[PDB]
């Protein structure tokens, strides 16, 4: 199991992969499952979380398969674990601040 | 003692995966976008369709791995690059 | 595809009824299922080559079946039997229990593990014969 | 260890009209279409009225985003389908068995819009899909209509095309209700840098035409989304993936290959 | 199997029962579009010649004689079906002629022709 | 004696189809015929085949 | 439609002779593809034809459906009578096609008449 630190404030790079880079449709959510990120074909759309407007993708990677969560201005409350679904690989990721 | 038979027209099927196409009702001299593509990849309709109402049979359906739909997103994906020809795309490359 | 396209559509008419009144109609229907401007005409052209396109599809579609039936022995006969005795390792179930209770899809469900070895069977039964 | 450049491609824009056509999908020779004629049908599982037909109706390939526009409508009771209901994260299809009539205009600011949908059909509409959301949900619990929640432009609006001119109308006024056991205008505006549902990759556009606009549509579907917390149920809309758009009018349909060669024993000789 | 292909009705059957198993500019820029055209013409009329080739090599399949072309069947002749001497119409009448007189039981005698395969069929 | 059935005999009966029309026109003239053949009709045939029979 | 595949052993052919049958955007050149659409389209019906006009020869001579077919016509010598050895073991099916140049045409003229001789015969017991 993965984990990652931060600071505060700063901006955190937590990346799903996939088998094959040709843009599967994938998530993020966290440990209650409330969504936080999440391609819709080739838009993006959020969650109504916490972190509604201070989270982000990388959207150029997404056809090389990568799909990173990158949120920025880390306050004390988002120190959690994250949870993608590509297909079905719940690849979890804890986070602390 | 028992031999085996051989017969042509049984009512089997299985699951394949072919490559439908569109053959929609266009008119070959509109400029609506849809009919200057409809004309040129979608044969004319069947004006008498056929249509076989079946006995007992349930089949297990399927709705969200169906391959009809991968099969519609290309052909319209493929109309609306010819259709709605934009002034300035932006398309990532992002190689190794 | 007008010409022997609905004819593969009229065979999966019976489907769902049982093995015996599925294959007792087949000699019935097939008798009965075998029956411009400027810019306009370099357009209607190219509907009426891949209305040919099809079509055609469906001819050699049909012969692609029996140019399989000739080599079995019996072309051009629907009901057809063959000189090859039915082992009972395919299923070991009696007539009895075969035409009067079982419609035609379970058979690709119970013998389609054994269905690309019984059609070496029939090719050699009247190969040699 | 990577980075992406981004390429700039420019054909030559005219300003082309658009409007969708219904548009069949048939087979060749040697297969089959199925059709679950059903009219309960979950989506999935055992369908038990089948017909044996070549291709589907016309369907319209109708691009929008929160609602599905001029699509086929349900037999007799609102129908609502999901992959795999409580899993949070698929997008629930609904469909109605009413047309939801939009008038959505451009009057004589160029880019400026309302958008009149009638409060009287479309209370008694959004009143329906309660009564079918209480059947999986436990006919006691509370469910809030929200209106989006962040993303781009294009799937937190109901996004779509008129015309040539891409629309995007607010539909915070549609979904703002709270259920316990005249005409709203909707303000779009029309854009010209919008984001591509074919790929990734933003696209300009030309500037709007001189003249009327207009669009009259049956509003024939939803994409809801539900955000299962820890008590009520907040269904906020969306949509985006458009294969979900022509998953709901390809969703009773099936394609079989005939294979009609049968080989039984029987008693026969020779 | 073609459309063209007797247009040799002659007089005798006999004979026609022989011969029945035997068998430069005017353009204005628009001649490619006369020979496309018509193209298509001379296909749906040959893929159609086809497809009554193989509408009829079921109707033989079920009176038991297919892929063939002279088919001798068991099942007599009768009194209400033109009952001449053998000489009359198979040496001086034409097909057309021939055609036309047992018009009237072409449907008469095709249902029994049928139910005499089926008999060949009982005894397999 | 007995039926026998022969194919690929040569005999026509009467017909009452639908015949379509050919009338090489012009295309562009303002003429009343030549913008109603080409409306429902298509080109002559080139090199058109007759057998005697 | 039913071609070949390569030849280069008469023996080899005979195996594989069967499984051949056994088992299995434009819109700026609309000249370029409608005429040969029609060329690539009567190359498909002639393929066709050419099997029911080739299965109707088949047909007289008792052969119709069989690909390797058995006849009882015997050989003349004068058929150019190699050794029946090595004529399957190194030769492709193009070598043997020289080896009888005009014996064909009469090859077939028996095969006519050993059928109707056969329809003289099964209809005389
Ligand atoms: C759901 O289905 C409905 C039913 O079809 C769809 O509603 C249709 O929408 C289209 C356009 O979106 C509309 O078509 C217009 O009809 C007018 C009445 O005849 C036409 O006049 C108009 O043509 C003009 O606009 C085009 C836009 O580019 C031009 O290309 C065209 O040449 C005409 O342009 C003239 O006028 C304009 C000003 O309008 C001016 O700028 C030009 O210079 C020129 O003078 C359209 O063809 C249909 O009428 C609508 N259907 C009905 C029944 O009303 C609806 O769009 C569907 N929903 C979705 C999301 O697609
Ligand atoms: C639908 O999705 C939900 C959510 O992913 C699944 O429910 C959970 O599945 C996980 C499996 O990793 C279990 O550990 C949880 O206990 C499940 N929770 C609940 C509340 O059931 C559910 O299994 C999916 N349904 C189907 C049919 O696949
Ligand atoms: C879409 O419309 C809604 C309201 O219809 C906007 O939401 C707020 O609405 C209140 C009044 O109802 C305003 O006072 C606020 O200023 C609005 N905005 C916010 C952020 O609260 C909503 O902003 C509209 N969407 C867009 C993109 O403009
Ligand atoms: C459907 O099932 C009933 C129940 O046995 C049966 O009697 C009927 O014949 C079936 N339908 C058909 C068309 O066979
Ligand atoms: C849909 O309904 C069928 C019963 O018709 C059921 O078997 C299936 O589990 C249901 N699927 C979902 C996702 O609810
Ligand atoms: C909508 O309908 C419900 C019940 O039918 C009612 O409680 C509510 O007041 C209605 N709202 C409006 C705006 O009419
Ligand atoms: C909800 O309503 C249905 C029909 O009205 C009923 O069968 C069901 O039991 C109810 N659910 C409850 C009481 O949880
Ligand atoms: C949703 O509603 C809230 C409050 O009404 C508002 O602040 C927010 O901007 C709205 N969002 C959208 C996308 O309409
Ligand atoms: C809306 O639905 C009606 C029937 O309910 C239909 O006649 C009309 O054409 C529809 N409008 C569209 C498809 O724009
Ligand atoms: C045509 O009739 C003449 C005179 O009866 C005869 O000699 C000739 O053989 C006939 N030819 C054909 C082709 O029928």
């Amino acid at each position: 199991k993965k984990v990652v630190l931060g600071k505060k404030g700063d901006t955190v790079e937590l990346t799903c992969t996939a088998s094959q880079k040709k843009s599967i449709q994938f998530h993020w959510k966290n440990s209650n499952q409330i969504k936080i990120l999440g391609n819709q074909g080739s838009f993006l759309t959020k969650g109504p979380s916490k972190l509604n407007d201070r989270a982000d993708s990388r959207r150029s990677l997404w056809d090389q398969g990568n799909f990173p969560l990158i949120i920025k201005n880390l306050k004390i409350e988002d120190s959690d674990t994250y949870i993608c679904e590509v297909e079905d690989q719940k690849e979890e990721v804890q986070l602390l601040v | 003692n028992l031999w085996v038979t051989v017969y042509y027209g049984v009512p089997v099927w299985k699951d394949a995966e072919t490559t439908l196409f569109c053959a929609s009702d266009a008119k070959a001299y509109e400029t609506e976008k849809h009919n200057v593509w409809a004309t040129h990849a979608c044969v004319p309709t069947d004006p008498n369709p056929q249509e076989i109402h079946l006995e007992n049979v349930t089949e297990e359906f399927n709705m969200w791995k169906n391959n009809m739909v991968e099969q519609m997103h290309t052909d319209i994906i493929s109309l609306w690059d010819q259709s709605l020809k934009p002034c300035v795309k932006l398309t990532p490359l992002c190689v190794t | 595809a007008v010409g022997i396209g609905a004819v593969f559509l009229g065979f999966l008419g019976a489907a769902g009824s049982t093995m015996g009144a599925a294959s007792m109609t087949l000699t019935v229907q097939a008798r009965n299922l075998l029956s411009e401007a400027q810019q306009h005409l370099l357009k209607l052209t190219v509907w009426g080559i891949k209305q040919l396109q099809a079509r055609v599809l469906a001819v050699e579609r049909y012969l692609r079946d029996q140019q399989l039936l000739g080599i079995w022995g019996c072309s051009g006969k629907l009901i057809c039997c063959t000189n090859v005795p039915w082992n009972s390792s395919w299923s070991n179930r009696n007539l009895s229990e075969i035409w009067d209770n079982m419609t035609w899809l379970q058979w690709d469900k119970e013998i389609s593990n054994y269905t690309q070895i019984i059609y070496g069977l029939l090719e050699e039964s009247q190969n040699q014969q | 260890l990577i980075n992406c450049n981004t390429s700039a491609i420019t054909q030559a824009c005219p300003k082309v009209s658009f409007e969708p056509i219904p548009i069949h999908y048939c087979a060749p020779a040697g297969f089959a279409i199925l059709k679950c004629k059903d009219k309960k049908f979950n989506g999935t599982g055992p369908c038990p009225s089948v017909s044996t037909v070549q291709c589907t109706h016309g369907i319209k390939p109708v691009v929008s985003t929160q609602l599905l526009l001029n699509g086929s409508l349900a037999e007799e009771e609102v129908m609502i389908r999901s992959e795999n209901i409580t899993n949070n994260a698929k997008n629930i299809l609904v469909q109605f068995n009413t047309p939801v009539q939009i008038n959505c205009t451009r009057p004589n600011d160029i880019r400026q819009a309302h958008c009149n949908v009638s409060k009287a059909t479309w209370n008694e509409t959004l009143g329906k899909v309660v009564k079918q959301l209480r059947k999986h949900f436990g006919n006691n619990t509370i469910i809030r209509f929200a209106n989006s929640s962040g993303g781009d432009l294009e799937v937190t609006t109901h996004s779509f095309n008129c015309g040539g001119e891409f629309f995007y109308c607010n539909t915070s006024g549609l979904f703002n209700s709270t259920w316990i056991s005249d005409s709203i205008t909707l303000p779009c505006r029309i854009k010209q840098i919008i984001n591509m549902w074919q790929r990734i990759g933003q696209a300009m556009y030309a500037p709007p035409i001189q003249g009327v606009i207009r669009c009259v549509s049956n509003i024939t579907g939803l994409i809801l989304t539900r955000d299962g917390g820890s008590t009520t149920e907040t269904f906020r809309p969306g949509g985006g993936d458009m294969r979900d758009n022509w998953r709901s009018e390809l969703y009773k349909y099936k394609v079989v290959k005939i294979e009609p060669l049968g080989v039984a024993p029987t008693r026969c000789k020779r």
